[PDB]
Formats: structure tokens, sequence, C-alpha cells
């Protein structure tokens, strides 16, 4: 664990993900899932514990099969009509089985089992940086061969992802188990609107990734798990417990807040399609998905629990870590409403 | 004739193999102060026929994997003469040095099998690190042939008889060479390089078989003769005299040295020979493109 | 059909002597190193080999250092286990 | 001693992965999967083949499965086999045994394709005059095609190695 | 020279194996005599079939597998 | 249609059932996946062989040094669960509940 | 001095900065590539004739077109 | 994202991955060259749908060249054909070796 | 759909000249010296329109100019030939380095009776003129031309219309 080595493995990071952006080929977009594994596996158990060698296992073997039915698929292409580039294939058997790889990637409800387990038992770093380009990396993939998929596949995992995420998570009393199963629904959303129109995943994509590293970020000034630690950062600081409100408020999607912007678009150019229940269907769960991020805020924020002392112990004490970029970030996640043509940054 | 020449090949492997035993003996026996074998029998044939013929009488895991295991080093030992170029080679194989390397990974193989079926000691835990002290020299040895023939062109081995010819191949790579035949004293698992049960008779059978094979290999390939064709007598006692003395001398060195120590062979094999493989194999690359002979291949 | 007629002489015979000799009567994560370690040397060689039958193109001066790179690559990779404690015991 | 030579050692090939993919102690599985890739190397070689299968041989039945056998002989022991690997050892060779008649002795079965139901001599390439055997300049390239190839395979392979020291306690 | 001496005898072998055609398929419904299975007419390589089909097994082995399995 | 294909694609389909149902050991089913990068190599292998696509033929060697080094990752995790308990169980993994 | 402490260790960098350095000068480099351009490997085609260019002679015995000779001059 | 170093930085560095018709280093085609070369110039300057529209005739060629799969399917009708009126049992056959 | 027309055996019935390829390589610079000028004709032919029943005439024009050119080996000069073959045979594979002193006996010979001096090495090469009787051809791949072109939207843009036209927020 020296800086030097783990700067190195950032940096395979940065390079295996930009090897999936630009590479046409595609055995180098292969290459890029397996090094991205290979690089991400070593984030994890940080520690020595046995929680992060078993996390690290369960996600090795999720992300290696992964990554094996995706060369299936790719063999089976050029078993058809048979060229390297990503372009818009030539069969449906071939792409049915290269979402159902990325449905194992980036984790749909045939696929989440995982998701909870391997987000719970490791350091918070690695559950952000993991997260994070390890949702990046099929957007990529998607939004280069959206035009030869089924959209049966992909909507039955968008409405069956967002539910299990809606139902699964207002029982838990892990904030880690809570972030991933946010995470499942929100790339429910951000997988669902492929077919019609990229620009909205790419943008959700962005708006979400900005929301997890704050959210992370503030987790990261404080080492709590549980709703409890949190009541007591609340008794030794409350800004952070403001943080929590409106970031977590964002979290909900509510319309003077800036996490309503990537439903309300999303809802937009999925209605002017003219299918109606499917689009309001969704948005009931996404209705149905915020009873537990008001929970915590009420835990959190707005009621105040009993503490423990030595607290007054450490009043003498700042909260003296560094973040990386965490104010700037968040009135960035929090405060972007009016800034709705800025939708027009892609093309 | 193809069977008649597959009985040609391995029926002398036999005799070949029982006469070294008894040519090993002898010679440990005056490099030591010992006449002998000499009294039962005409200079000791016999002692070796009737060694073959007593193990054979003396004998009293998972039956299914204890046979798999010496079965697979004596097919191996069998089969692995197959492209051996004594002038006109038996398969005319377009590329038979890795398929070399190849069969001696599956000779690991049986002796991992060997060792899983020892049945459960610290003799197996030994016999594991015997597998490790084994395969800890394909590298070097693969690293080599890839620099030895990087001046031959191709696989071919032909054509490797082709460049032999006019000067030996020991004087454009003396270290190198002795690197391999080190590599090959670890390879053959023989003193100094030691140690570690039942058929003996054919363990000991595929081990010699080893031994000659990699023997004839190594006559093969650091040294020639000139061939004059239409006659393939005069290049095979000439092959077969300096693949005599080089078996004698590997049987030499196997006589007079002590054994290592495991960290030592380790530490040995890494830190003194694997970087100065690789600055001889660069080398070996930045040659040819710097001299303007890089070899035809066809 | 040749190796096939020599694979199965061979294999009769190594049954028929078999058959003969037969029928008439807790570990270290230090050894874990050594073969990993190996398989990965084992899989730069295989980058290494399709060289010599390769040597004859035009762009000889992009194989010469790639070439370079690969072997620099490898020295580079058994430096860092060198210094760093790697194949010690 | 026939024709569909090819067709046979396919044959045995599914016939070996479904002797390891029944699930036997791991020991035998390897058993199962050196002797599944010794009958596809003779697939390939049998399509000659002549350099490619029997060159990444040495890789996979060179070093594969002797690492298999040695951290599988270092951590335990399995020392008792049970009737669920005989049934579905049994079961395998059902759906092997009903593909082989229902191809053979009739036309087509489909998955999602349509199979010809022959044995596959042809396709084949009319002796057309290679004399480089396209194997062999084949994988003779990277070096003055594949600049970025390489550099990523090596340096995906120098971050292998730092990442199996570190996770195995590096340094 | 070589090469003409090939493409005048598959050519031949092309000829003869429409006359196996033409003698054997005089009963089936549908059919026509000659169809090439593409759409535009350019001379298309053969597939060792169309070369050598009914042959059972010695010259197809010989031109096909010995390369293969031989020397 | 190449025959051979159907029973080459079969074995990767069994392959891919033993990879995913396993009940006693965890090297079973990392074997099992080795198997089915090995139906994948050769299937590619036939393919680039009997199409004569000559001038990319770097699929079958680097898929298979690529995946190799997964199958390098996969034993160092099984070796540190080896190490963290007693043995390599699909069983004794119910701690951190789901 | 520096020499003995890593023996090996130190003759390796040595022969191995040469085989680095002595690619950047030599005779023979030009002369490398030169000899591995002029084997024909591809047949050549021939073309319909020319537009009267100053090359290509009918019999390739007649040495107007580019062609070797240090092939035998050493 | 589909960046545009590929198309910016001008190192083509997988445009010869790709398919063929890119110079192999000894100049061979593969058996569908020419079907390769009309195909792609078919689908050049098309948005991908009215290559599906247009250009399916290259399309279906270049698929049938590839796998053979109408072609060994009509041989296949040919060896039944013969299989069948050889259990009839005519013409011991002058197509080998004879006339 | 799309049936085809192949000639018949009206002109495949022709002489070959039925020697051994070792002979044939023992007289590689010969008779790629006198004849097989015209024979390029047949290879442009065949490399332009890519036709086998296109080129044949001129596949009997190379077949006799061999015959020619082996007549007039087989009369003149000279006898020995058959000894240079005969020792170049059984060298497996044939080189030139292997038969020496008869090649230069049959050089001798075939200066002082008839000339032929051998091509210097590497003469048998660097792409050469060939004119023909017949027009070079044209459209050789049988498709039509290229179906639609994009239309190239052209002219400079127009400054913002309405500001976003979205709900709200214009300019
Ligand atoms: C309560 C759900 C209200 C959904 C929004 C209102 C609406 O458009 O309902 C009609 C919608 C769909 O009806 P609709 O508006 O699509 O009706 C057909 C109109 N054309 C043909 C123009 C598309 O109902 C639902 O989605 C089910 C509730």
């Amino acid at each position: 664990m020296n800086p030097i080595i783990l700067i190195i493995i950032l940096m395979t990071v940065m390079l295996g993900t930009i090897i999936v952006m630009i590479s046409t080929h595609w055995l180098l977009i292969w290459i890029g899932f397996e090094m991205n594994m290979l690089a991400i596996i070593p984030i994890m158990m940080k520690k020595h514990n046995p929680r992060a060698t078993e996390a690290s296992t369960k996600y090795f073997l999720t992300q290696s099969t992964a990554s094996m039915l995706l060369m299936m698929a790719i063999i089976i292409n050029l078993m058809f009509s048979g060229q390297w580039t990503v372009m818009k294939l030539f069969n449906p058997m071939a792409s049915m089985l290269m979402t159902m790889a990325l449905a194992m990637k980036l984790g749909m409800a045939p696929f989440h089992f995982w998701v909870p387990e391997v987000t719970q038992g490791i350091p918070l770093s690695s559950g952000l940086i993991l997260l994070t380009w390890q949702k990046l990396a099929p957007m990529s993939v998607l939004y280069q061969i959206l035009p030869s998929i089924n959209l049966d596949l992909i909507l039955t995992l968008s409405i069956l992802s967002i539910t299990i995420g809606g139902w699964g998570g207002l029982n838990q009393t892990q904030l880690r188990k809570i972030m991933a199963y946010s995470s499942i629904a929100h790339m429910g959303w951000m997988t669902a609107v492929l077919l019609y129109n990229p620009t909205m995943t790419l943008l959700n994509l962005i708006i979400y990734i900005i929301m997890t590293s704050t959210m992370f970020t503030l987790f990261m000034a404080n080492s709590t798990t549980t709703t409890l630690s949190l009541s007591h950062t609340w008794n030794k600081a409350p800004i952070m417990t403001i943080l929590v409100l409106i970031t977590l408020l964002s979290m909900g999607g509510l319309p003077p807040l800036s996490g309503f912007m990537p439903k309300w678009m999303i809802i937009q150019e999925m209605t002017k399609n003219d299918s109606i229940i499917l689009p309001t269907l969704m948005a009931i769960t996404a209705l149905l998905n915020l009873y537990f991020y008001m929970r915590l805020t009420y835990s959190t924020a707005l009621t105040m629990f009993p503490s423990t002392n030595n607290m007054k112990m450490k009043w003498q004490f700042p909260t003296t870590k560094r973040m990386t970029l965490l104010p700037t970030m968040t009135v960035l996640s929090t405060m972007l409403l009016p800034l709705t043509p800025i939708l027009s940054i892609l093309e | 004739m193809f069977m008649i020449n597959v009985l040609t090949l391995i029926i002398p492997i036999l005799l070949a193999v029982a006469f070294l035993t008894l040519v090993e003996r002898k010679v440990l026996g005056y490099m030591q102060f010992r006449k002998g074998p000499n009294v039962v029998g005409p200079y000791g044939l016999l002692q070796p026929i009737a060694d073959a013929i007593k193990l054979f009488i003396k004998e009293p895991s998972s039956i299914s994997m204890f046979i798999l295991a010496p079965i697979l080093a004596l097919t191996l030992a069998l089969t692995m003469w197959i492209p051996l170029p004594m002038p006109y080679p038996l398969i005319n194989m377009n590329l038979g040095v890795l398929f070399m390397l190849a069969m001696s990974s599956l000779a690991v193989y049986s002796i991992l099998w060997s060792g899983w079926a020892s049945n459960s000691k610290y003799a197996l835990i030994g016999a594991l690190r015997a597998v490790a002290q084994t395969i800890s020299y394909e590298v070097t040895l693969a690293i080599i042939l890839l620099s030895v023939l990087l001046m031959n062109g191709s696989f071919t081995l032909s054509t490797l008889i082709i460049t032999q010819e006019q000067v030996w191949l020991i004087f454009p790579a003396w270290p190198l060479a002795m690197m391999w035949f080190i590599s090959t004293l670890a390879e053959t698992n023989r003193a100094p390089f030691d140690l570690t049960a039942g058929p003996f008779a054919l363990f000991f059978m595929a081990e010699y078989a080893n031994i000659i094979m990699m023997n004839i290999f190594t006559t093969t390939l650091f040294l020639g003769a000139f061939h004059n064709p239409y006659m393939p007598e005069l290049y095979t006692i000439n092959f077969t005299i300096k693949s005599l003395l080089l078996s004698i001398t590997f049987l030499w060195i196997r006589a007079s040295y002590p054994r290592f120590r495991y960290d030592q062979l380790m530490h040995l094999l890494w830190k003194n020979f694997l970087p100065l493989t690789l600055a001889l194999c660069m080398w070996h690359v930045s040659l040819p493109i710097l001299l303007s002979s890089i070899p035809p291949q066809t | 059909m040749n190796l096939m007629i020599t694979l199965l002489t061979n294999f009769t015979l190594a049954t028929l002597l078999v058959t003969i000799a037969f029928w008439l009567p807790p570990f270290s994560m230090k050894f874990f190193l050594v073969a990993i370690t190996f398989l990965l040397f084992d899989l730069e060689i295989a980058l290494l080999l399709p060289l010599p039958w390769a040597s004859q193109t035009t762009n000889l001066n992009t194989m010469l250092t790639m070439a370079l790179l690969l072997i620099f690559l490898l020295a580079v990779s058994l430096a860092y286990e060198w210094t760093q404690k790697g194949l010690e015991w | 001693m026939m024709t569909y030579i090819v067709f046979i050692l396919s044959i045995i090939f599914v016939m070996g992965f479904v002797g390891f993919s029944s699930k036997p102690s791991p020991i035998y599985g390897g058993l199962g999967l050196i002797v599944s890739g010794g009958v596809g190397c003779g697939i390939v070689l049998n399509f000659g083949g002549s350099f490619l299968g029997l060159m990444v041989f040495l890789i996979y039945l060179g070093g594969m499965m002797v690492v298999f056998g040695y951290t599988t002989a270092m951590a335990t022991e399995q020392y008792p086999s049970n009737k669920v690997v005989l049934g579905t050892f049994i079961t395998g060779l059902l759906m092997e045994f009903l593909m082989v008649y229902y191809v053979l002795k009739d036309k087509e079965v489909e998955i999602v394709f349509k199979f010809n139901g022959m044995g596959d001599w042809v396709i084949y390439d009319t002796g057309d005059s290679g004399f480089f055997s396209e194997e062999a300049m084949g994988i003779a390239a990277l070096y003055s095609y594949g600049t970025w190839l390489v550099i990523v395979t090596g340096w995906s392979l120098l971050i292998g190695v730092v990442v199996i020291m570190e996770i195995t306690r590096g340094n | 020279l070589l090469q003409a001496e090939k493409d005048r005898r598959v050519l031949q072998m092309l000829r003869e194996n429409l006359e196996e055609e033409a003698t054997i398929m005089k009963d089936v419904p549908g059919w026509k005599v000659g169809e090439s299975v593409f759409h535009t007419t350019r001379w298309v390589t053969p597939m060792m079939g169309e070369l050598y089909g009914l042959r059972t097994g010695e010259e197809i082995l010989s031109s096909t597998y010995g390369f293969i399995w031989y020397t | 249609m190449s025959l051979v294909y159907m029973n080459i694609m079969m074995a990767f389909t069994v392959s891919l059932t033993g990879l995913l149902m396993y009940r006693s050991h965890l090297m079973s089913s990392l074997l099992c996946l080795e198997g089915m990068m090995l139906s994948l190599f050769i299937l590619a292998t036939l393919m680039i062989l009997n199409s004569h696509f000559t001038l990319a033929s770097m699929m079958p060697i680097i898929l298979l040094v690529f995946a190799a080094c997964e199958a390098a990752l996969g034993l160092s995790l099984l070796v540190m669960v080896s190490n963290t308990y007693g043995t390599d169980y699909v069983q004794n993994l119910n701690l951190l509940q789901c | 001095n520096v020499w003995a402490k890593e023996p090996v260790l130190v003759a390796s960098f040595a022969i191995a900065g040469l085989a680095v350095i002595l690619p950047t000068l030599s005779p023979y480099t030009k002369y490398s590539l030169m000899i591995n351009r002029a084997t024909p490997y591809n047949y050549p085609v021939p073309l319909r004739d020319d537009g009267n260019m100053p090359d290509v002679p009918s019999h390739p015995q007649d040495p107007q077109g580019p062609s070797l000779e240090w092939l035998k001059r050493l | 994202p589909f960046f545009d170093v590929q198309k910016k930085l001008g190192v083509d560095l997988d445009h010869w991955m790709t398919i063929q018709s890119a110079e192999q280093p000894h100049r061979i085609p593969a058996r569908c060259h020419a079907f390769e070369k009309e195909w792609i110039e078919c689908a050049h300057g098309i948005g991908s749908i009215r290559a599906e529209k247009e250009c399916k005739i290259e399309f279906e060629d270049f698929r049938e060249c590839l796998l053979r799969q109408k072609t060994m399917k009509r041989l296949n009708a040919i060896k039944r054909q013969r299989d069948k009126l050889i259990k009839e049992g005519k013409y011991t056959p002058p197509p080998h070796h004879s006339g | 759909p799309g049936i085809v027309e192949l000639p018949s055996l009206e002109d495949l019935k022709v002489q070959e000249v039925k020697v051994s390829s070792s002979v044939l390589k023992a007289a590689a610079h010969h008779y790629g010296a006198q004849c097989d000028k015209p024979n390029k004709e047949f290879m442009l032919c065949r490399w332009e329109e890519k036709d086998p029943r296109r080129c044949l005439e001129e596949g009997k024009l190379v077949n006799q100019c061999a015959l020619e050119f082996f007549r007039q080996i087989k009369r003149h000069c000279a006898e020995p030939f058959t000894e240079y073959w005969t020792c170049i045979d059984y060298s497996g594979l044939q080189l030139f380095r292997r038969c020496r002193k008869e090649q230069a006996q049959f050089d001798k010979c075939v200066l002082d009776k008839l000339g032929w001096v051998r091509p210097d090495l590497g003469e048998l090469s660097k792409v050469t003129k060939v004119k023909t009787d017949r027009p070079l051809p044209e459209n050789p791949y049988h498709s039509r031309a290229r179906p639609e072109p994009n239309p190239e939207v052209e002219g400079d843009l127009k400054p913002a219309r309405h500001g976003s036209r979205l709900f709200f927020w214009t300019m």
C-alpha cells in the first residue's frame, strides 16, 4: 500500500476506462473490462478482514462471468457477419447475450445479488471508485451499440431493477446497502432510456456520479456506517446535517432541487413517445424509493437522538480531514435547477 | 513400412537405457576406485538385464490415479523421440522444439500426479517442492531456446542442420550454451539437483529416456558435422560419437559435486540467471538487425 | 494419422508393460508466489516468442522497438520483485 | 476408421467436458480437462492448425493445470463418489447421444441455426498457393503493425504481477 | 503454368459435376439445373465439395487431409 | 454451417452450466471457467482457420494470455479464502449477510 | 568498488546497455532494411504496360529497371 | 461517449485490426474479399437504416459467402437424393474413374 | 435464383506438358528466360478479369509455348540435362546448391550451342510491362452504382431562433 503503487493502480483504472471509451475494436473493449477488474480488485481488501476477502471474491466471480459471456457474444457475432467495429450488430442472439452480460456488469434485478454484499464489507473509497467507474464503463458500450437491441430485454431489466431497488431498501440498516440499492434503481433508470435518446442516459450518468461523489465525500468526512453515528455527528457538527438534508432530498429528486431534472427530462423524452402507463409506473416506483431517504434524513438532521459523551472531549478537536472537493461539487449537485438547457452540451 | 519404422524407433530404447545404466554404473566405478560389475556376466550386461527382470520380480494413489501417473511418464518417454534429426528424422515436423518443451511440461504433470499419488505425507509435500524446483526452469530453458533458434529462422530444425554445418553454434554463444546446459541439468532431475514409489523400473525408464532425449537434442543443437548426402552413416557415426561423449560428460558432472540448498537453488536461478538471460536474448534480438544477417525462412 | 499410429503403438506397449507388472505379482503462503510468478513470466514468454517467425518485414525499427519494450517491461517486473523482497524466503 | 473424424473428436471433446462438468473432486476434474484440452488441440491440429493450436498448448496444457493441481494439492485433501455426479454424467451422455442420433441419422437440429448434417471435410480451401502457411505470418504480425496491443498487454501483465504480490502480501 | 493447369482442371471437374447433376436430379421438383446460390454473376471460388462431391473417401482425403497429417 | 461448431457450442453451454451450478468447492467452478475459456479459444480459432481471416489472428493467443492472468487472480483469491478459513467451501460464507 | 558487490547484475546491465545503444550507430542498418525489402514473397503482377515511363523493361534481363547488384557485391 | 482521439490525433491504432482489405504482411485475400469490398462500398455514406433497406442484396450475398448455408443445404439435398436412389440401385456410377 | 453457364469440354480437350515438377524446377531460369513473355498476357487477363472460363485460350498458348520449349530442350543441347534432374531428384526439397557441377555443365551446353544466359539474381522480379490486343476491362465486380449519397446539408448557420424552445428560459 505505497502511495506510488496506489497512484499506479488509479492510473490503470483510468486507462482501462479510456480503452473502453476509445477503442473501436471488440477485443480491446474486453481487455479494458478485464484490466478494470484486475485494477479494482486490490482497491478492495485495503484492510485484511475476511469481509473484504469474501466481497472481492464475489465481485470477482460476477465480473469474470460477465467478461466471459461478453467474449462469447463477440465470437458469435463473428460467426455471423464478422467485423471488428463497434456498430449495429446482426444477431438477436449475440446482442441478447451481450445485454445479459452488461446486466451482469452494471447490475440488474436478475443480477443484483452481489451488490449489497460487496459494498458492505469494504471501505467507502473503494465503494466510490467501484460505483462511479463500473457504472461509467458500460454506458459507452450501450451508447455505441444501441441500434441493434431488442427493447424488451432492457425494458424488463429496467422495470424489474427499479422495483427491486424500491422494495429492497425499506428494511436495511447499513448505509452501504442503501447506496447500493439506490445505485440499482438509478442504473435501471439510466439504462431504461437507451433506445430512444442516449443524451438523457449520459446526462443522468453525469448527475448521478456527481451525487454519489458528494454523498460518499460526506461519508468520508465522518467514519460512520449506521444512523446512530449519524446522529452523533449531528451532535458534534451541524452543517454536515444540512448537507445530508439537501443531498438526500436531491437523491429523492424534488423539483426545487437538482435531482428532479434527470427524472423529469427522462419523463419528457419518454412520454413524447406515446407510451404513458410504463413511464408513470416507473415514476410511481420513483415515488416508492424515497421512503428510506426520508427516514434517513429524519434520523440524521430533523429528529434528534440522544448521545453518549466524550464527544465533549471531541469538541476540542477539529474535523481536520482534507476533502477531495466537497463543497463545490455539492452546490453543483444541488443548485443546478435553472440549468436545464445545458442538456444541449452533448452533440 | 510405417509400423516397422515404429519398431525400429521404440525397440532399441530398452537396450539403450539398460546399457546406459551399465555405462553410468561402470563410469561411476572408475571415477571412484571400483572395478565392476564384471564378475557375473561378461563386462556386466547380464547385470542390467537381471536388474530389469529382478525389479519386475521384486513386487508385492487411488488405483486409477496411481496408474495414470507412470503411464503418462512412460508414454512421453516413448513418444518424444519423433522429430529428432538423426540424419533423416522420423516425422519431418514443421515445428518440434516447442513440441519438446510442451512435452517436458507434460512430464512435470506426470511428476505432480505421482506427488499427489504418494498418499498424503510430508513425502508428498517434499514432492510438491520437487515439482516447484522442476517447474522453476522451463522459463529460462524456453527463452534460451528462443535465442538459439533466433539465429536459425524457424522451428523446422532441418534448416538448423543446414545452418550448423558451416560452423558450430557453440562459437556464436558459448555462455548461453553453458546456461542452457545447466538448465538441462535442472530439468533432468539428477545430481546435484535433488531429490524425490512404483513402478520403480518404469519411472527409472522414463527419467533415463528423458535424459537421452535431452542429450541427443543437445548434441544436435550446438554442434554438428559436414553432412555429405547419399550416405547418412557418416553423420550418424559422428553424431552418435559426440552424443556419447556429451552424455559421458554429463554423468561425469553428475558424479563429483555436492547438491544445492533449495533457497540457494531458487535465489541462484532468479537473481543470477534471469537478468543475464534477458540481456543475452535482447542482444540476440539486436544483433542480426545490425549485422544484416537475418536467417531466410523459406 | 501417422502420429495417431505412433501414439497407439506406444500406448499399447505401455499398457502391456504395466499389465505385465501389475498382473504378474497445511501449506505456506511463500510456496504460492512461485507458481503464479512462473505463469506470468510464461505469459510474457508467450508474448515474446512469435518474434523469430516475424523478423522478415519492412517496418524493422518498430519491431526492434516493441521487442525492446517487451524485454524491458519483463526486466521492470523482475527488478520490481527483486527490490521489493518478492522472491525471498 | 471413417470420414467423420473431426466430428468424432468433437464428440469425445464434449464427452470430456461433461466428464468434469459433472462436478467431481477437482483433481479428477483437472484430469478430465487435460484430456479435453488434448483432444481439442488434436481437433485444431486436424484442421491444420500446424502452428497455433500446438503453439498455445504449452500455455494451457503447459502452464495452467499444473498450477491448478498445485493450488488444489496445497489447499485441502477431500478424502471421502456421490450419486449426483453420476446422474449428471448420465444426463449429459443422454443429451450427447440424442444429438448424435438426431444429427447422424437425420437432417438437422436447430437451437437457433440451421446445422447442415454432414461431417465437414468441406468447407476447406482449394489448395491455394500460400507458401508461407498463413498461421505463421498471421501470428508473426504485431511487430510491423501491432504498436498499441503489445503495449497494453504488457501493461496488464506488469499490473498482474504487482497485483498478485500485493494481495499475497506486498512487499 | 501450374495456375493455368489448375484452372483448366477445376473447370473440367465443374463440367463433369454439372454432368453428374444433370444425370441424377431428373425427377426432383423445383431445382433449376445450374443454380448458383448467390445473386451477382461473378466467378466464385469453389468450396472443395463442388470440386469433389460423391467421391467417397479416397481422393477427398488425399486432396484435403493429406497435407494436414502427412509429413 | 460446419457441423463441428454445433457440438463446440453445446460444449460451451455444458461448460457454462458447470460454471454456474456447483456445490462443494470453488476450484471446480473456476476449472469449469477455465474449460469455458478453452472452449472460446478453440471455437474462435477454428473460425479463423476455416475462414482464412489471416490479418487479425491475434484473438486466440491474446484471449488466452488475458484470461490466463484472470485465472491467476482467481487462484490468488482462492488461496486467500483457504488461508482465512480452514477450507475453500461454497459454504462458510454466510457472514457479510444479504 | 561498485563492481563485485552484485557482479553478474552489473555485467547484465552493461551488456544490456550496449544492446540498447548499439542500434544507434551501425554501418548496416539501411543495408539490413534494403536486403529485407528486396525479397519477393508476394508475386509481382504485370500491368497495362505504361504511358511511356523511364523504367520497366520488357525482358527482365534488360537492366533498364531498378534492380539490385550489391547482393553479390558483399 | 465515442471520443474522437481516433479521428483527431491521427494515430490509426485500430484501423487495421478491423476487417480485411488492409495490407496483409503477405498480401493474400480470404474467401469473401470482393464481397467485403462491395458491401463496404455499399454502406459507406449510409445512416445504417437504408443500408438495411437497400444493401440487403449484398448483405445476404456476403452472409451466404461467409457461411455457405444454402450451398451446403443444396449439397446435402444432392447427397440425400443420391443416397435414396442408390438405395434404389441405378447406374453404378461413372462419375468416378470411368465413363 | 441466378444460374450460371459453364463451358464444355469443347476447349478442355488439350494435351498437357505432363513432366514432373522436379525437372521443371530444374528448368526454372531457362523456361522463364526465352518463353514466358506472352504468358503475362494470361496473367494480366486473369488479374484484371478474375474469371476462369475467360482466359483459357491463352492457357492453351502458354501450354503450347512450354511444349515448344520442351521439344527444343529435348532435340537440341543436351542429354546430360537428364543427368541433371536425376541428380537433383532425390534431394528432398530441391535447392540450387545441391547439384552445382552438372548445373555448370548444362550452362556450358546451353551457352555454347544456343546462348540463353541465366538471368542474374534477382531479375525474375520487378513488375513488368505488357500490352494486349484486347482493351483493358471495366467494372469487373458485377454490381450496380452506389445507390444514394447523403444529401450534404450546406449553408452557414443562422443565429438562434426564439432562444431554446424548451418550456421556458428564452435567451
